[PDB]
RNA sequence: AGCUAGUAGGUGGGGUAACGGCUCACCUAGGCGACGAUCCCUAGCUGGUCUGAGAGGAUGACCAGCCACACUGGAACUGAG
RNA sequence: CCGCAGAAGAAGCACCGGCUAACUCCGUGCCAGCAGCCGCGGUAAUACGGAGGGUGCAAGCGUUAAUCGGAAUUACUGGGCGUAAAGCGCACGCAGGCGGUUUGUUAAGUCAGAUGUGAAAUCCCCGGGCUCAACCUGGGAACUGCAUCUGAUACUGGCAAG
């Protein structure tokens, strides 16, 4: 049960860089986006304790496309290994094949990376997978079959993907829609906008 | 009268199927005395699935295991010691 | 980088001829996270004198620790009037797991990996008064070396 | 008696006459028998002469297993003309405030036996009302938490 | 607290009773009401309440409490019991199902519609 | 009465550094020089020594690096009401490893780290730390 | 808070596929019990499961081993069982 | 698996005063009514009923039923007995518990090494297959237990001497 609905609202709720809708539409301040000025624009109640937790939790789970009971598993497998907690369940959630998707260009959102795997509109290792689910492991590949290459879907995808930077791990050739996924990510390139262990803790709890 | 049979674990529509020397008056899922090994089914034929232990079948058949039906084809599958 | 942090606030009565005059007591403690730990009770007829107050009477009398790189070198418990609290390195552990009136001071006092909990009643007062004891009382490895010939 | 307890031990009954009300076939013959709850009826002025409020239909097993017979129904006082518009003016300036008190028996009628009792002042919540800025003042002062 | 008394005489564990005893570990029970009526508070909530006392299947006569305003409720009627205590009403230590076989939802209530029995209207 | 000698020289010993004490005086005993021994290994107290003939007397003296005593804390493990053996690598190790559990195996008296490195186990005496 | 006299044991017979009061005749008057005998209530047990950092607490859902049962009770035969 | 028209055929529940994530209005006016507690509701209810809007989970959400945890609130690890519950009114004493100092001897308690065993199943670790998972499965460890053979003699204890 993938979330549906308005995303304005759910970005400014919180207030971040959490990402956009891929095409803009005057994206920007004009009168009222996420920190309202004019007669109202209480922002921030500033709750004590394990609101921020949850806030992190909530935020962290829908850029993701993930659920509570999903997220919690994958908690709790990344508890069971080794290393640090946080980086081993942001290491799962980034090899969660949507998210590969949506950082390798192919999804123009996170949600429409979603759409397309669940439509098989992406392969791995010359294989379907209809699973937004599916764990990449490190020195993969995944291909996008032909059927895909007919989409004005992945022409625009492919179009805003070199607009951003490029990560430590993808390597994507747009002439074949091929790309390799050789290591792992870290904390220091993973941005730095969001605690790992206040999430640590209210799970703990 | 002991033999050695096979005893099915796998789920639903996957079976799993235990190679081991158990007394015939128990059940196909009841106890038994040693274990033997497996033979998977679909036996996802590009990694293993087939480990049966020749020497204790030989050493039980010795003492009066019966050789089954499933056993005995098992072994022409694979090798007569091979 | 003076690591202040309040944890509770109540309001207490005098109860006078005339009716009752409610002022305000509260609780801060302060820290940079190597060590230095400080606490301040405050007390005022107003709710920002009274933090205020507690923030400057912690200012002062800051004892330090000897803590190890991110925890204390060997459990501890600390005892005062009606609280005790256990203290555990707890290696690794992506974090500390120390409930209310606890979490923050050790979060003050920099130590991100400990076990902490506390046995009795939960006063916050008490308990972080008992916490800074147990602390005070703990001793590096180090010292004690220097103290008992080491040889090790 | 049907004394209304909560009328006696709060703001003492001062005046007080004898008459019936009109009512269905359904909340009746119960009040023959005498169970009914008729505890602080919260009379009010309406304009067919101050109609019976309040007080609710007795429990009885009368029910149609759909409701006891009437969650809400219409009940009326009786007076010819002589306290619709005295009884406002008592409400609005005299503190007086009439209230169904008993239910007497002409052995038919189940009459209303309507109270003018005194409006009570509510006690000193003046403790309360801080206790209760108190506690939203520290849960408003919890700010400066991370 | 000598281990000598402890070993001739083991510390022994506190039995804690249930707070609903006529239950017997089961999530409900079912019964009629005997009686259906209402009864006085305590001294703060002076607000009527509406009780009823139902004689269950295992030969215990309990008082149960009708939540919601107005009640599908009387005598001779095959009630529910969940369970469940008011501290506002002395003795009264269950709770009634409205909905169960003789009871309707709350009249003209839109809200909190599953655990007041309401299924959700179309429109 | 005197249900046990070593919880008496550790009350003894106890008391001597809450009185800031120099030295402590008491009968003496095999057992009791053995755990004086083991102390003085890792220099807990400055010496001991054993006086006396007819009546053995073993008096220790107080180390004192500061005005805080040497030895903070000290509570016996196997009394006469409930004795305490371990195995060959579950002896407890007091604050990490910083102070000795007094434990007395097959060879004889030794620490903890003497018991693990030996591989062998036995009773503890006391924590001394 | 006492129980038990086929009950404790021995001497021989019979009986059991085998030991044995399993039973018979005799003799010895012991045997068990404050570490709970006898009696009352409850209960299938175990591997395990849940909850717990741990010691601990609850329970025996699925599956496996064992026990007992087949309207209630008693008895025997066939059959190696 | 391949083709077929169209998003065309598929979202609800609970909560929103502090515990705990979420605020405004209308009406009733200790009444109706909510609730686990604190506690609300006596004209202005973010708490009641409705409405609007937000939050938490989502083909599942809430109530109730049972166990543990938080309860260190049966505490052996890990409580206390002058005034909160708790030193028998006092003394003698058996079974019982413990026991001053030294030597020798026994190996009982204790410690070490080795063996068999702790059914399989299940937890866990390294891997593999079902679109990953749920699930199944290979190997390994563990199941801290139990008994046996040989040594250790510091401690407790049996025996012999003081
Ligand atoms: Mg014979
Ligand atoms: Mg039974
Ligand atoms: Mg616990
Ligand atoms: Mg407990
Ligand atoms: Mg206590
Ligand atoms: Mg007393
Ligand atoms: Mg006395
Ligand atoms: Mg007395």
């Amino acid at each position: 049960a993938r979330y549906l609905g308005p995303k304005l609202k759910l970005s400014r709720r919180e207030g971040t860089d959490l990402f956009l809708k891929s095409g803009v539409r005057a994206i920007d301040t004009k009168c009222k986006i996420e920190q309202a000025p004019g007669q109202h624009g209480a922002r921030k109640p500033r709750l004590s304790d394990y609101g921020v937790q949850l806030r992190e939790k909530q935020k962290v789970r829908r850029i993701y496309g993930v659920l509570e009971r999903q997220f919690r598993n994958y908690y709790k497998e990344a508890a069971r290994l080794k290393g640090n907690t946080g980086e081993n369940l942001l290491a799962l959630l980034e090899g969660r094949l949507d998210n590969v998707v949506y950082r390798m260009g192919f999804g123009a959102t996170r949600a429409e990376a979603r759409q397309l795997v669940s439509h098989k509109a992406i392969m791995v290792n010359g294989r379907v997978v209809n699973i937004a689910s599916y764990q990449v492991s490190p020195n993969d590949v995944v291909s996008i079959r032909e059927k895909a290459k007919k989409q004005s879907r992945v022409k625009a995808a492919l179009e805003l993907a070199e607009q951003r930077e490029k990560p430590t791990w993808l390597e994507v050739d747009a002439g074949k829609m091929e790309g390799t996924f050789k290591r792992k990510p870290e904390r220091s390139d993973l941005s730095a906008d969001i605690n790992e262990h206040l999430i640590v803790e209210l799970y703990s709890k | 009268m002991v033999t050695i049979r096979l005893a099915r674990h796998g789920a639903k529509k996957r079976p799993f199927y235990q190679v081991v020397v158990a007394d015939s008056r128990n059940a196909r899922n009841g106890r038994f005395i040693e274990r033997v090994g497996f033979f998977n089914p679909i036996a996802s034929e590009k990694e293993e699935g087939t480990r049966l232990d020749l020497d204790r079948i030989a050493h039980w058949v010795g003492q009066g295991a019966t050789i089954s039906d499933r056993v005995a084809a098992l072994i022409k599958e694979v090798n007569k010691a091979a | 980088e003076l690591q202040e942090k309040l944890i509770a606030v109540n309001r207490v009565s005098k109860t006078v001829k005339g009716g009752r005059i409610f002022s305000f007591t509260a609780l801060t403690v302060v820290g940079d996270g190597n060590g230095r730990v400080g606490f301040g009770y405050g007390k005022a007829r107003e709710v920002p004198a009274a933090i205020q107050k507690a923030m400057e009477k912690a200012r002062r009398n800051m004892i330090n620790v000897a803590l190890n790189n991110g925890t204390l070198q060997h459990p501890v418990k600390g005892v005062h009037t009606g609280s005790r609290v256990f203290m555990q390195p707890a290696s690794e552990g992506t974090g500390i797991i120390a409930g209310g009136a606890m979490r923050a001071v050790l979060e003050v006092a920099g130590v991100h990996n400990v076990l902490a909990k506390a046995y009795g009643s939960t006063n916050p007062i008490n308990v972080v008064r008992a916490t800074i004891d147990g602390l005070e009382n703990m001793n590096s490895p180090e010292m004690v070396a220097a103290k008992r010939g080491k040889s090790k | 008696i049907a004394l209304n307890k909560r009328a006696r031990h709060e703001y003492f009954i001062e005046e007080e006459f004898e008459a019936g009300l009109a009512l269905q076939g359904w909340e009746v013959k119960s009040l023959r028998a005498g169970k009914a709850n008729i505890s602080d009826s919260y009379v009010l002025l309406r304009d067919g002469e101050a109609f019976l409020f309040g007080a609710n239909i007795t429990p009885m097993a009368v029910a149609s297993t759909h409701v006891v017979c009437d969650p809400t129904r219409t009940r009326k006082l009786l007076l010819n003309q002589r306290e619709l518009d005295s009884l406002y003016g008592r409400v609005n300036r005299e503190g007086y405030t009439v209230v169904a008190l008993s239910l007497y028996w002409k052995n038919a009628w189940c009459k209303v036996k309507i109270g003018v009792a005194k409006g009570k002042k509510q006690h000193d919540k003046r403790s309360d009302i801080k206790e209760r800025e108190w506690q939203v003042d520290k849960a408003r002062i919890m700010k400066n938490a991370h | 607290a000598t281990v000598n008394q402890l070993v001739r005489k083991p510390r022994a564990r506190k039995v804690a009773k249930s707070n609903v005893p006529a239950l017997e570990a089961c999530p409900q029970k079912r019964g009629v009401c005997t009686r259906v009526y209402t009864t006085t508070p305590k001294k703060p909530n002076s607000a009527l309440r509406k009780v009823c006392r139902v004689r269950l299947t295992n030969g215990f006569e309990v008082t149960s409490y009708i939540g919601g305003e107005g009640h599908n409720l009387q005598e001779h009627s095959v009630i529910l019991i969940r369970g469940g205590r008011v501290k506002d009403l002395p003795g009264v230590r269950y709770h009634t199902v409205r909905g169960a076989l003789d009871c309707s939802g709350v009249k003209d209530r839109k809200q909190a519609r599953s655990k007041y029995g309401v299924k959700r209207p179309k429109a | 009465s005197m249900q046990d000698p070593i919880a008496d020289m550790l009350t003894r010993i106890r008391n001597g550094q809450a009185a800031n004490k120099a030295a402590v005086t008491m009968p003496s005993s095999k057992l009791k020089v053995a755990i004086a021994n083991v102390l003085k290994e890792e220099g807990f107290i400055e010496d001991f020594k054993v006086e006396g003939d007819t009546k053995p007397e073993l008096e220790l003296t107080l180390k004192y690096f500061q005005g805080k005593a040497v030895v903070e804390s000290i509570q016996r493990v196997s009394r006469p009401g409930l004795r305490i053996y371990k195995r060959k690598d579950e002896l407890p190790k007091v604050m990490a490893g910083l102070g000795i559990a007094v434990v007395s195996t097959s060879k004889g008296v030794m620490t903890d780290r003497a018991a693990r490195q030996a591989g062998l186990g036995g009773e503890i005496i006391c924590y001394v730390a």
